[PDB]
């Protein structure tokens, strides 16, 4: 049921700066008042993470990424345009796969031999007799077979409306691959701002933690597609994309200097090693 | 020494020792899954190893003595004698069949074929590690052809990692194209397993248990009967099989639903989450403030007084309250009759004040006179 | 600064003290109850002996940077006494002693 | 039986490491161990043990 | 094992270097005091300078 | 005494450095003829160490 979409504009990659973002907590101790040193897989402060967009004006761009040590994955979106993941290292059936999806009912998580589509999307179609939308098409994958993990979050009911205005939700992740645990740190955020990385700290916390036991050395997002009556043609040409932004950055073993205040947040991180300065505040601690 | 001169001498802090035991583990009945791990009728071949998450149960283990019988049993990061007193944050079973030559290489830093293309282990591996023969199972007369070992592989597997390929390996420098042929091999291959087979050569079902400890919340639990939670008081407690003494007392502090355990600038345990009742306790050690004997020649005499510092003395921690309790700057004096007169210092206690001992004969405590 | 700077060292000193409380020194752990509950009476035995052997090393080179330190304040005080005999109790023809 | 020798050790624990015969570890000796078929094995069972 | 013995080698170092610098502080002082009291001045004091 | 004390503290530090050779650190006796003779060159070497 697949199929490919060729009304594509290329454009070249763009670029945006990290200001100081992908910090997570290194372990699940309770720390507060205190400057801990610690050194993990993280995203390099100030670093040049790459840019992708889901616009009309038509620009969509769900391109397979590399997978080096991790990833660090910011989602900017209003209307649940990002809804999952693909990571592997062939993506053809012959090697093991793994699907992250929120198909607007449950969270489905799986470990298994899919055989992925070049171009696989979701989709919801606006109705013009009733003023609701909801998921009808899920092109994902084929195939499936010899299917070892699975996990199926609870029903719910989100809204997928497409919505007009400002970027309202910053989702943050950071997924890595180490022995044979998918360890995945997530953070939501609210915020207004159109285009850019927003300024600031936000320390993500551990969301789960899968035993997949996979190789993985590329991944792919998943975007949903909205479909009316506005885009005439074929499903390969009628269709439209939501408004929404996502940047992806790549972990690196790093030192870094947290600052857990009275709370036990992390209010603030140092980044050794990214300029004397820096490794001046990491001695002095 | 036998003789102690004239002077003050610093002794060890003050202490106190715990009053009582207690034991606090999550509340849970369900024994857990010995019969579904153990007792399986259907093991996994080891290319394609079967993981099982054990949660929310208690690890007796003592069931397993009436029936089963492990030819091996090895425990890394944790002595086999302290698993019944543990609490096992996250907890995987690995299970699979192998050839019993090949029981040893289900180890950390191994090498072989099992180590190597099939069943990797990490350094870093706090578990155990079980194997026993299944001779009366797995084999049967003609050969047991369902158990299945990657024989041939590019590059050794990372830890817990698992392969369930079946491409053609490649092993000389012509493509293969899919199909078997010359250098060309199908990289699985099954044992045979017979009941007249040598011990060596004969199934032997493993089950690899990876477990942490003391860092997380646990919900598999060892046998230990847990006990009522005292406060404002030093008692050994032991939570999640963290154990250790202090004073518990409530706390204000609000760990995230992910933390078990909040740890000070020394990395040793300050609060704690009450796995019962989901409360924060902080625990503090119950030894504390500096203790001094002031002492004439013991030849002179075998009295002393005690200067307790940091103690108010206008139930107290003292060794003995006795008689003659006098609240100097530098703590509280006990044993030494004050003095209004003033003389020159002889056994200088501190913070203006000495001691001598005087005329019937006993210790005096005064103010130094300067001159 | 120059009193400041003491107080500011015998403070930063025992601070130091109390962070070096968190190596392990080669031993599985920092702390003494998690080795004690991990570890039977047996092996702990051999971690607790590399703790006790690195946090006996800490106290001793604290000891040793406080021997010099009072050493350096010996004798800034038999300065400080000099000066109070031949200045204030006195007339100091010594130029640029006081 | 063969399968229990491995609990005759130091810091062991099973059926006879905790019910049966105990040993520390500050045990100054050594164990010594060797199969006994055909002659504490006899047809039909050998239930003296 | 290694880490351990050579940052003990570095603090034997470094508890030298402290010694000797005490040593030169007090050879410094003294230098200081002679330079007051004899370049910037005339010392009674007997085979001070 | 000050000049008795500047006696006492040598006698006294080298007493103490007689004492200390009585510390295993971390070995399994801090005699060397009881580790030679109980263990081989083997792991010996690793106690003398
Ligand atoms: C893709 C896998 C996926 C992950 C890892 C995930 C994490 C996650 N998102 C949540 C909230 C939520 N998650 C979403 C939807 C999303 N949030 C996202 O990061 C993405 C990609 C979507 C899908 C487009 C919404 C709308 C909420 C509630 C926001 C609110 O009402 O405040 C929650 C809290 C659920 C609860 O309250 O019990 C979790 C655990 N949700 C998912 O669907
Ligand atoms: C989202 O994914 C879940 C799981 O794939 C779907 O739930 C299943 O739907 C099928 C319908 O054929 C049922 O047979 C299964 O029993 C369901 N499994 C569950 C709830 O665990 C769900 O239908 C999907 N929702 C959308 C909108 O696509
Ligand atoms: C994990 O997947 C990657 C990519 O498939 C493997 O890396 C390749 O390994 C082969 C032979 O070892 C090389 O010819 C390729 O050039 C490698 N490609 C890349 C991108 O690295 C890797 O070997 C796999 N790791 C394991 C443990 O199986
Ligand atoms: C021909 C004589 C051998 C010369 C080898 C010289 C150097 C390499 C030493 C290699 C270790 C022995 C290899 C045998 C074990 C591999 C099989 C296994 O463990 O599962
Ligand atoms: C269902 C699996 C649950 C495993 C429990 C989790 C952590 C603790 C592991 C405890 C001991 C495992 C079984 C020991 C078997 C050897 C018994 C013996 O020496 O004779
Ligand atoms: C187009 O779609 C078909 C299947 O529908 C797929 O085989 C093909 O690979 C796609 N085109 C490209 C360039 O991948
Ligand atoms: C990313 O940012 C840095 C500095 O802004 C720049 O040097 C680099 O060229 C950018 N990456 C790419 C592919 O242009
Ligand atoms: C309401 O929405 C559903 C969704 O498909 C659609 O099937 C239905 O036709 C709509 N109602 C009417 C009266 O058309
Ligand atoms: C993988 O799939 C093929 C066919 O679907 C099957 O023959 C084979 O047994 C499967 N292997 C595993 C480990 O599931
Ligand atoms: C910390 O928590 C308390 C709640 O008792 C709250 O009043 C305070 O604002 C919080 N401070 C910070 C920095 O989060
Ligand atoms: C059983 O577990 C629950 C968990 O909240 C706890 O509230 C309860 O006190 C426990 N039962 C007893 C007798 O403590
Ligand atoms: C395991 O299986 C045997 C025979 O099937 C049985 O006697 C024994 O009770 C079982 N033990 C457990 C813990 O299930
Ligand atoms: C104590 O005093 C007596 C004098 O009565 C003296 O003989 C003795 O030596 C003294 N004790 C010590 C240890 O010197
Ligand atoms: C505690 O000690 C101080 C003197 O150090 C004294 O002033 C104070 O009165 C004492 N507390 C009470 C309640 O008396
Ligand atoms: C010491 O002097 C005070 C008056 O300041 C008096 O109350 C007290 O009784 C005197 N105590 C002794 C032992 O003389």
């Amino acid at each position: 049921q697949c199929v490919n979409l060729t009304t594509r504009t290329q454009l070249p990659p763009a670029y945006t700066n990290s200001f100081t973002r992908g910090v997570y907590y290194p372990d699940k101790v309770f720390r507060s008042s205190v400057l801990h040193s610690t050194q993990d897989l993280f995203l390099p402060f100030f670093s040049n993470v790459t840019w992708f967009h889901a616009i009309h004006v038509k620009r969509f761009d769900n391109p397979v990424l590399p997978f080096n040590d991790g990833v660090y994955f910011a989602s900017t979106e209003k209307s649940n345009i990002i809804r999952g993941w693909i990571f592997g290292t062939t993506l053809d059936s012959k090697t093991q796969s793994l699907l992250i999806v929120n198909n607007a009912t449950n969270v489905v998580i799986k470990v298994c031999e899919f055989q992925f589509c070049n171009d696989p999307f979701l989709g919801v179609y606006y109705h013009k007799n009733n003023k609701s939308w909801m998921e009808s098409e899920f092109r994902v994958y084929s195939s499936a077979n010899n299917c070892t993990f699975e996990y199926v979050s609870q029903p719910f009911l989100m809204d997928l409306e497409g919505k007009q205005g400002n970027f309202k939700n910053l989702r943050e992740f950071v997924f890595k691959n180490i022995d044979g645990y998918f360890k995945i740190y997530s953070k939501h955020t609210p915020i207004n701002l159109v285009r850019d990385l927003p300024q600031g700290f936000s320390a993500l916390e551990p969301l789960v933690d899968l035993p997949i036991g996979i190789n993985i050395t590329r991944f792919q997002t998943l975007l949903a597609l909205h479909r009316s009556y506005l885009t005439p043609g074929d499903s390969s040409s009628g269709w439209t994309a939501g408004a929404a932004a996502y940047y992806v950055g790549y972990l690196q073993p790093r030192t870094f200097l947290l600052k857990y205040n009275e709370n036990g947040t992390i209010t603030d991180a140092v980044d050794c090693a990214l300029d004397p300065l820096s490794e001046t505040k990491c001695t002095l601690k | 020494s036998f003789t102690v001169e004239k002077g003050i001498y610093q002794t060890s802090n003050f202490r106190v020792q715990p009053t009582e035991s207690i034991v606090r583990f999550p509340n849970i009945t369900n024994l857990c899954p010995f019969g579904e791990v153990f007792n399986a009728t259907r093991f996994a071949s080891v290319y394609a190893w079967n993981r099982k998450r054990i949660s929310n149960c208690v690890a007796d283990y003592s069931v397993l003595y009436n029936s089963a019988s492990f030819s091996t049993f090895k425990c890394y990061g944790v002595s086999p004698t302290k698993l019944n007193d543990l609490c096992f944050t996250n907890v995987y079973a690995d299970s699979f069949v192998i050839r019993g030559d090949e029981v040893r290489q289900i180890a950390p830093g191994q090498t072989g074929k099992i180590a190597d293309y099939n069943y990797k282990l990490p350094c870093d591996f706090t578990g155990c590690v079980i194997a026993w023969n299944s001779n009366n199972l797995d084999s049967k007369v003609g050969g047991n052809y369902n158990y299945l070992y990657r024989l041939f592989r590019k590059s050794n597997l990372k830890p817990f990692e698992r392969d369930i390929s079946t491409e053609i390996y490649q092993a000389g420098s012509t493509p293969c194209n899919g199909v078997e042929g010359f250098n060309c091999y199908f990289p699985l291959q099954s044992y045979g397993f017979q009941p007249t087979n040598g011990v060596g050569y004969q199934p032997y079902r493993v089950v690899v248990l990876s477990f942490e400890l003391l860092h997380a919340p646990a919900t598999v639990c060892g046998p230990k009967k847990s006990t009522n939670l005292v406060k404002n008081k030093c008692v050994n407690f032991n939570f999640n099989g963290l154990t250790g003494t202090g004073v518990l007392t409530e706390s204000n502090k609000k760990f995230l639903p992910f933390q078990q355990f909040g740890r000070d600038i020394a990395d040793t345990t300050d609060a704690v989450r009450d796995p019962q009742t989901l409360e924060i306790l902080d625990i503090t050690p119950c030894s504390f403030g500096g203790v001094s004997v002031i002492t004439p020649g013991t030849n002179t005499s075998n009295q002393v007084a005690v200067l307790y510092q940091d103690v108010n003395c206008t139930t107290w921690r003292v060794y003995s309250t006795g008689s003659n309790v006098f609240q100097t700057r530098a703590g509280c004096l006990i044993g030494a009759e004050h003095v209004n007169n003033s003389y020159e210092c002889d056994i200088p206690i501190g913070a203006g004040i000495c001691a001598s001992y005087q005329t019937s004969q006993s210790i005096i405590a005064y103010t130094m006179s300067l001159g | 600064g120059k009193l400041q700077d003491v107080v500011n060292q015998n403070a930063q000193a025992l601070n130091t003290l109390v962070k070096q409380l968190s190596s392990n020194f080669g031993a599985i752990s920092s702390v003494l109850n998690d080795i004690l509950s991990r570890l039977d009476k047996c092996e702990a035995e051999v971690q607790i002996d590399r703790l006790i052997t690195g946090r006996l090393q800490s106290l001793q080179t604290y000891v040793t940077q406080q021997l010099i330190r009072a050493a350096e304040i010996r004798a800034s005080a038999n300065l400080a006494a000099t000066k109070m005999s031949e200045c204030v109790l006195g007339q100091s023809k010594r130029v640029d002693f006081c």
